[PDB]
């Protein structure tokens, strides 16, 4: 639809700047090693990062302008360096 | 056998489930109210702990001549007498 800005922004490019955007998910056990419970359902646990200057937690992803190594230019100083690219794998 | 409402654990899931009919007890709404009212030792149930209870309310629930619920009218709080003797009738 309509935004109300014209132009480019400090986006890259026109069109879509393509960017992707990977999570982290796993369980979150007990003291026993048991899935802790909800009413229902039950408890998740994600990966997050905070900047020094964002004041926020976000998701490690980056855009997409590298092939493989987006999530690198997410997190090639967050997560490693040679293992980065083994769990890249 | 006259319960008591709004008393402890295991009163309060007999309570609640008064007034259903017999094929409506489900083995999962069984552990939902269970983990709730449990919720201290909620972690400590296993499955064949859920079956045997689940069968064992199924079994009392059925026979809904030989029960009755105290409902905790709370309005008054008049005796254990009212009930009693509606439970004797
Ligand atoms: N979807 C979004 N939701 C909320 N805020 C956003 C979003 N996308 C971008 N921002 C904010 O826009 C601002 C500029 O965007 P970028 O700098 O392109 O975003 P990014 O590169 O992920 O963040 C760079 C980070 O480095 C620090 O120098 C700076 O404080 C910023 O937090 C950032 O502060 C970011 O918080």
């Amino acid at each position: 639809g309509r935004t109300g800005l014209r132009g480019r922004g400090s986006l890259s490019c026109f069109g879509p700047n393509h960017t992707l955007y990977p999570m982290v998910t796993r369980w979150r056990r007990n003291e026993d090693g048991a899935i802790c419970r909800k009413s229902i359902k039950k408890m998740l646990e994600v990966l997050v990062v905070k900047l020094p200057l964002s004041e926020h937690w976000a998701l490690p992803g980056g855009s997409r302008e590298p092939g493989e190594m987006l999530p690198r230019k997410l997190k090639r100083i967050l997560r490693q360096e040679h293992w980065p690219s083994f769990e890249n794998l | 056998c006259v319960v008591v409402e709004g008393s402890g654990r295991v009163a309060d899931v007999i309570a609640q489930v008064a007034n259903l009919p017999v094929s409506d007890i489900t083995i999962s709404l069984i552990q939902q109210k269970l983990s709730v009212f449990f919720q201290e030792m909620f972690e400590t149930f296993t499955e064949s702990r859920i079956v045997e209870w689940t069968k064992k309310i199924q079994d009392i629930v059925r026979r809904r001549q030989l029960l009755t619920v105290f409902r905790e009218g709370k309005d008054g709080q008049q005796d254990v007498d009212v009930a009693i003797l509606q439970a004797l009738l």
